[PDB]
């Protein structure tokens, strides 16, 4: 029954929270990347190439 | 009205007997599961029935806990089953609804 | 005033046992938390002193086992408690999580969120354990498992060797759980104490379902005594088990060695997995399988939010009693499966009684709750 | 295989005898006390 | 929270009581006792038997179907 | 400095006197006569000839 | 709570100096009470329905002088020491202890 | 006799909680022996299996 | 400073609790003795000579 | 209102270590009970590590220990800090019986 937080006002609240989300995306993606060192992602990013 | 409308009052009549909490001298909006909704219906009840409310729960709780059960002649008839919780909770579930309505704009 | 309700300890203890109001209305349905506190000390108690002579290397593993059944003074009667206790911990265990469904005790969130949690941890503690005498049956047993993490995509091969400790169920694992079903029980208890906190605001459910409030007893002298005599029911049967039937519930094949290169034709987990065991292998996939029998005990997870009937217990419920039952008879379908060969009738009866536990639970109990109520104008 | 063997059997027949006591005489202990529950009655008295 | 005292509103309801020492600890035991477990079975049977004798057949059967699926008779 | 002790942590369950890894396995053919499967011990798992 | 924890402790352990002040509260009780026509021609009629006499001042006097505490504790612990009680409750009642807790208060482990 | 018997039983030993502790632990004590004799002998009585083995063995 | 329970009142309540607290030390005694199956002390106990 | 104050596992958290009443005035020879907490979890923690290695018989007691220390990764550094870790708990130790002495902590 999540018709409760269907209108306007709950479309505006969530544009509003997007820049948020996403940079908090951002910070867990890095996070893992750089905790794991992730060989796949990390080759890309220069200067982090100790191989 | 006819033989149909019966059929399916003689179909709830039956499960109003097997539900069986007319055994325990219950009524069915006694065994309503206590939620927001139904906290502030029980809160709204007139004195008589609010006292009248608690005394059957009390004697169904002293039942359940013996596990014996009412003499037959005191079952609560289908029928005779008074819904009085239902109006006062229509009308809290109805408030609600409209403060929700008010929360989408 | 009174010493017992003001003293910052005893509050505490006089709060949770003694004062607490309790409904008249409870049944034996309500004993087995009190069984589970029990079965708990009681693991840890005869555990500790299994561990005062049990040796941890794959060498002595099997030997300081038998060491302690036959040199170590009562070693037997101890070690035997230990094993039958962590079935009768089983059978309390999911005795506690049937009442809680027919009940509708689950609508308390945070209480029965935490009970998955002890399931789960008290599941993951008792699957270590068995490894340890490093029996067929324990290191096969714990090959079979512990592979499954290998379907994890990109990631089960490192995982699954890194629980090894190797590349295989070697020395590194075998102390490993030793330490790990050593810990983990001491966290259970902890993570039972807020089970208790949790429950504490809200009271125990009742029979009816309906709020007792209007209707409560102090929990000493009722429930102390209700549940002292319903321990020493849980004596006999431990007992009983231990002192006469003592491998009864357990494989003859963990009474040999292990063997690495072996492989029983055998192989089935404890009693008390079979039936997450069948639901696995109903399943011709690696990731289903383990996607799926993840999904059977994680569901439980899932049950408050299908409840659907104006009315929390099943007791004036008959559409969700009949509904019930089949889940228990379906379970025990599961149980009886697990245990044979995934051969002839075995293999589609086992692949239909796992949609059916899902759809009884998914679908068919939602419904049936649906259907009672407008039954009753509701 | 199980040295033991002899040495449970007696315990399990003192185990039997003992729980064969001990189990009537703690239902009748609970039985005493929840006496007050089980006999209480009830009465209504509502005004008018 | 919880405590006695503040649980709820309750009037107009007597209760009479009796001390334990008072009383039998078995009225009727077996006089009312036995009726009543009769009773509570009826009560029940309809719902918890019938999926139980399910899985009994199912068992038996699967049963039989397994030991007689690994003989062979011509071919 | 969290990585560090937590990888460190993390590594103490992997490698150890657990390089034995293995082999070249020399196996006689003239002792597998035809239609038997002969299992022999390699790198800690089962090898079938 | 507190009204059990008084009768246990006299049942058991009454001080003789306590039982001293009792006695004088009881001659002062009755001497002031047998003041006016009134109060003692209701003593006269009551006392030869329930006596046959009439108990003369003097004598009970000499009944509480030969009280001391062996005799309080003695004869509370006849009526008192582990006897069920008669309990009767009105009003908001929720708290009023559960009768099995209210007859384990009549009796005391340490004693 | 007979009411006179948990009567006197409860006047003399019961009231108490010291003399009721009291005669528990030493009832405990006979009780713990006299318990032992009889089911020890029950499980020879069902038996004969050892025991009276030696009797034949030794004796030296 | 102890004197403050030393008077009359205290002396009285000091004899009240005399036979309690001798009643408790004949549990103790028989408890332990019994608990540890007293070897000196049991003997003297007629029937519980188990030797 | 506020979540902190009101959720039941919060609560502790918060009557703990948030909003707890504390004098202005507590000096460094306050520090040693949390420390003491710290010495506590790191004892439990590389404990736990070195108990997932060491076995408990004579035959292989000092052998595992030296596994550890030569095979196990970083075995050594966790073999140490809880070596170390037992005495910088028995240094706080005594601090805070210390403390407790000199300040006449023990009144309560
Ligand atoms: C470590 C094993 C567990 C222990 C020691 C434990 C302990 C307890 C105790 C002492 C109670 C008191 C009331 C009663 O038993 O009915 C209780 C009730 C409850 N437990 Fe558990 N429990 C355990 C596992 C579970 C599990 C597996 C669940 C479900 C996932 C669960 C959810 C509940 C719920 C919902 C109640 C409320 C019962 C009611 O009032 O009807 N707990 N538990
Ligand atoms: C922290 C207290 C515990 C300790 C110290 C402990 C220690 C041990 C040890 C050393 C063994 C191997 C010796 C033997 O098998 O007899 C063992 C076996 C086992 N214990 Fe525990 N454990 C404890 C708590 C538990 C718990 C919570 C459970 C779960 C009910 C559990 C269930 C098992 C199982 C399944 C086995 C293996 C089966 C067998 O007895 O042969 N124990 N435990």
């Amino acid at each position: 029954m999540l018709t409760r937080f269907l209108g306007p006002r709950y479309r505006q609240l969530a544009r509003n929270w997007v820049p948020t989300a996403q940079l908090w995306g951002a910070v867990g993606a890095v996070g893992l990347v750089w905790a794991t060192d992730w060989r796949l992602i990390l080759d890309w990013v220069p200067y982090i190439n100790g191989k | 009205v006819s033989a149909s409308s019966r059929w399916l009052e003689g179909i709830r009549k039956w499960y109003y007997n097997a539900a069986g909490f007319n055994k325990l001298g219950l009524m069915r909006d006694d065994t309503i599961h206590e939620n927001d909704d139904v906290k502030e219906a029980i809160r709204r009840l007139p004195e008589n029935l609010y006292d009248d409310r608690v005394f059957r729960i009390k004697r169904a709780l002293d039942l359940s806990m013996r596990q014996q059960i009412l003499p037959k002649e005191q079952w609560t008839k289908y029928e005779e089953d008074k819904s009085y919780l239902e109006p006062y909770l229509k009308e809290v579930i109805r408030e609600r609804k409209e403060r929700e309505e008010w929360a989408k704009k | 005033t009174n010493i017992r309700k003001s003293h910052p300890l005893m509050k505490i203890v006089n709060n949770a046992f003694i004062d607490l109001p309790a409904p008249s209305n409870i049944s034996s349905w309500w004993n087995f938390g009190s069984l589970l506190g029990i079965c708990l000390i009681l693991q840890i108690l005869t555990g500790l002193f299994l561990a005062m002579h049990y040796t941890s290397d794959t060498t002595t593993a099997f030997s300081s086992v038998t060491h302690i059944c036959r040199d170590v003074n009562y070693g037997w009667i101890i070690r035997y408690m230990h094993a039958n206790g962590a079935s009768m911990f089983f059978i309390c265990l999911y005795m506690h999580v049937g009442r809680g469904l027919y009940y509708g005790s689950y609508t308390f969130l945070e209480t029965w969120n935490i009970g998955v949690i002890l399931l789960l941890t008290v599941m993951a503690t008792a699957f270590m354990g068995y490894v340890l005498p490093w029996g067929q049956m324990s290191f096969w047993g714990a090959t079979v498992i512990t592979n499954l993490l290998s379907a994890i995509p990109y990631i089960g091969t490192n995982l699954v060797e890194w629980i090894w400790g190797g590349f295989s169920v070697d020395k590194a694992t075998l102390t490993r759980f030793f330490a790990f079903h050593f810990i983990l029980p001491f966290i259970i208890m902890a993570i039972a104490m807020v089970h208790l906190l949790f429950l504490h605001e809200t009271g125990s459910n009742n029979p009816t379902g309906i709020s007792s409030d209007v209707d409560k007893i102090p929990f000493h002298p009722y429930y102390t005594i209700k549940d002292i005599l319903g321990a020493l029911l849980l004596i006999l049967a431990l007992m009983l088990l231990v002192l006469f039937a003592p491998d009864l519930l357990g494989d003859p094949d963990n009474y040999t060695p292990a063997n690495p290169l072996n492989t029983p034709p055998h192989i089935k987990p404890e009693w008390y997995f079979l039936f997450a065991y069948a639901i696995l292998r109903s399943i011709p996939n690696k990731l289903g399988g383990v996607l799926a029998l993840a999904f059977s005990i994680l569901i439980l997870a899932l049950i408050p939010l299908l409840h659907t009937s104006k009315q929390r217990s099943m007791m004036f419920r008959p559409l969700s009693q009949c509904l019930f039952w089949a889940l228990v008879a379906d379970l025990l379908t599961l149980t009886w499966i697990g245990g044979q060969p995934v051969e002839h009738p075995y293999i589609t009866i086992g692949q239909l009684a796992s949609v059916l536990y899902f759809l009884l639970i998914l679908v068919l109990m939602p419904t049936a709750g649906t259907i009672e109520n407008k039954l009753l104008k509701w | 295989a199980e040295p033991e063997h002899d040495h449970r059997k007696r315990m399990g027949l003192k185990m039997l005898l003992m729980m064969g006591l001990l189990l009537p005489l703690v239902y009748a202990m609970k039985r005493h006390k929840w006496s007050v529950l089980k006999s209480r009655k009830l009465a209504y008295r509502p005004p008018k | 929270g919880r405590q006695f005292g503040h649980l709820t509103r309750v009037r107009h309801v007597i209760t009479y009581s009796l001390s334990p020492f008072e009383q039998r600890a078995f009225p009727h035991y077996f006089s009312k006792g036995i009726p009543n477990v009769l009773r509570r079975t009826r009560a029940c049977i309809l719902r918890v038997a019938p999926p139980f004798v399910a899985f009994y057949l199912v068992y038996t059967w699967g049963t039989q179907e397994f030991e007689k699926s690994k003989r062979k008779n011509p071919a | 400095a969290a990585k560090n002790v937590v990888s460190q942590f993390v590594s103490s369950m992997s490698a150890s006197a657990d390089v034995l890894a293995m082999s070249k396995i020399e196996i006689k053919l003239s002792d597998i006569p035809e239609g038997k499967n002969m299992a022999f011990k390699w790198r800690g798992k089962p090898l079938f000839v | 709570f507190v009204l059990q924890g008084q009768w246990m402790r006299l049942c058991t352990s009454a001080t003789e100096s306590e039982v001293l002040r009792g006695k004088n509260l009881l001659r002062n009780a009755l001497v002031s009470h047998l003041d006016g026509t009134t109060p003692v021609c209701e003593d006269i009629g009551r006392s030869l329905l329930t006596y046959g006499r009439r108990i003369p001042l003097a004598e009970w006097e000499s009944r509480i002088a030969e009280v001391d505490a062996r005799v309080v504790r003695e004869v509370c612990s006849k009526y008192f020491y582990d006897q069920c009680p008669a309990v009767a409750g009105f009003g908001p009642i929720e708290q009023l202890p559960d009768y099995n807790r209210i007859r384990s208060g009549m009796f005391w482990l340490r004693f | 006799v007979a009411p006179t018997l948990t009567a006197r039983l409860y006047s003399l030993l019961f009231r108490r909680t010291s003399t009721f502790a009291l005669t528990i632990v030493v009832g405990a004590l006979f009780f713990e022996r006299a318990f032992d004799q009889g089911a020890d002998a029950i499980y020879e009585h069902i038996n004969e299996g050892k025991l009276w083995k030696h009797i034949k063995h030794k004796y030296e």
